[PDB]
């Protein structure tokens, strides 16, 4: 099993947090969910290859310019979260965390993730976002901002129901492999 | 970590640590307020393992089996004693007022009521000067220290079977040397989200409300301040590269 490192980044509320504890969690979070995220190694066999992929949040590192990059150092595959439920989460990924993540892991394969998926269809959150003059993010307009950053490739999950979540996880071990 | 309180914190929540019969006496918020509570020291002891590791396992390993030239030891392991006496100290108080708490004839049930005190006591005066030197010093010797593991594993023989042969067992799983120094400079960060969510549900006591609110405050000065504070040192860096900033 060779050793990779992921590192996901995204705003505060992206949801990149939720994603990490669902897919590390033997047994779903029914009774409360985690403030916060540690580190976790997961044994993943993907096309073959049995990888021990290492897994990192930057949860907190947001308005630290000087704190956040120490958590780059050999990252092998990045995860670019943004929230389906906020367009405006979409709308700093090109040039506040693109612009950094290519500075600090230069050819490091980025994955672009849209979460919270199952919002989408949640009419809760298309009446609160009208009111702003907003909708939820688009598939297209996922797949374009992947396009127009250089992303390896865009994909969607929902922490809250698990769809996708390890799909996202195996295509990203996949990323890491790629010489 | 002591088995005592490994088994204390050993549930996913408060609300699984404690007795269903102590559980049902308490309102859902109490219960909230608990379970973050009990997340914020559990993490905590879990980063003064992460500490010990690193000064019993590594550095003293390194020291009385392996033949490493002076200074060697030292950068790969910047401020350890320091910030074990900072957390370990920060640990003892957290978890004495959880033992303070407990009822008669428990050693699981018990609610902290009045934790911000205790956060504000931390975060502020010579604790929070001395935790805002440390940090500044570690954190700008992050990156030196994963260069200097990377250059020993790659040359050295014997560096490399001690590191494969303490990082065997799967205890040890996510804590080999790179992991335990980017575990240690991520700690800080995870202390604004764990104080905020404990104070969303702390409103029942307006003095621990306002404790709260001026904790999480000092947290964020402490912050400010190490994030303006760091300088990546890198080993053999020429003067004229340092003014050139
Ligand atoms: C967060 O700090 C930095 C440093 C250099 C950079 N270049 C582009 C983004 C960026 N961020
Ligand atoms: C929304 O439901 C829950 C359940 C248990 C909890 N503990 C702390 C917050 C919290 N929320
Ligand atoms: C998982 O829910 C969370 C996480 C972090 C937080 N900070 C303040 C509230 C809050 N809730």
């Amino acid at each position: 099993a060779i050793r990779k490192k992921l590192v996901i980044v995204g705003d505060g509320a992206c949801g990149k947090t939720c994603l990490l504890i669902v897919f590390s969690k033997d047994q779903f979070p029914e009774v409360y969910v985690p403030t916060v995220f540690e580190n976790y190694v997961a044994d993943i066999e993907v096309d073959g290859k049995q990888v021990e992929l290492a897994l990192w949040d930057t949860a907190g590192q947001e308005d630290y310019d000087r704190l956040r990059p120490l958590s780059y150092p050999d990252t092998d595959v990045i995860l670019m979260c943004f929230s389906i439920d906020s367009p405006d989460s979409l709308e700093n990924i090109p040039e506040k965390w693109t612009p950094e993540v290519k500075h600090f892991c230069p050819n490091v394969p980025i994955i672009l993730v849209g979460n919270k998926k199952d919002l989408r269809n949640d009419e809760h959150t298309r009446r609160e976002l009208a009111k702003m003059k907003q909708e939820p993010v688009k598939p297209e307009e996922g797949r374009d901002m992947a396009n127009r950053i250089g992303a390896f490739g865009y994909m969607e999950c929902s922490a809250k129901t698990k769809d996708g979540v390890r799909e996202v996880f195996e295509m990203a071990t996949r990323a890491a492999l790629q010489a | 970590s002591m088995e005592m309180d490994e088994k204390d914190f050993a549930a996913d929540s408060w609300s699984l640590a404690v007795d269903s019969s102590f559980l049902q006496q308490h309102k859902k918020e109490v219960m909230k307020q608990q379970d973050v509570i009990y997340e914020l020291i559990q993490t905590e002891l879990h980063h003064v393992r992460t500490l010990k590791i690193m000064t019993r396992l590594f550095r003293t390993g390194m020291l009385e089996e392996l033949h490493l030239e002076p200074g060697v030891v030292q950068g790969l392991f910047p401020c350890v004693d320091e910030l074990s006496d900072i957390h370990t100290r920060f640990l003892s108080q957290l978890l004495e007022r959880r033992r303070q708490a407990l009822c008669p004839g428990s050693t699981r049930n018990f609610v902290i009521h009045r934790l911000g005190d205790l956060l504000i006591s931390q975060f502020s005066g010579p604790s929070a000067e001395q935790m805002c030197k440390t940090y500044s010093e570690f954190c700008s010797r992050h990156s030196k220290a994963l260069k200097l593991y990377k250059e020993l594993y790659a040359r050295d023989k014997r560096f490399q079977q001690f590191i494969r042969k303490v990082t065997r067992p799967a205890v040890l799983k996510r804590h080999g040397v790179q992991e335990c120094i980017l575990l240690v400079t991520q700690r800080i960060t995870k202390y604004p989200l764990l104080i905020s969510r404990i104070l969303q549900h702390s409103h029942g006591i307006e003095e621990e409300r306002q404790d709260l609110t001026t904790a999480l405050g000092l947290v964020k000065e402490l912050l400010s301040n190490v994030d303006e504070g760091i300088y990546q040192l890198e080993k053999g860096a020429r003067l004229q590269e340092i003014y050139n900033r």
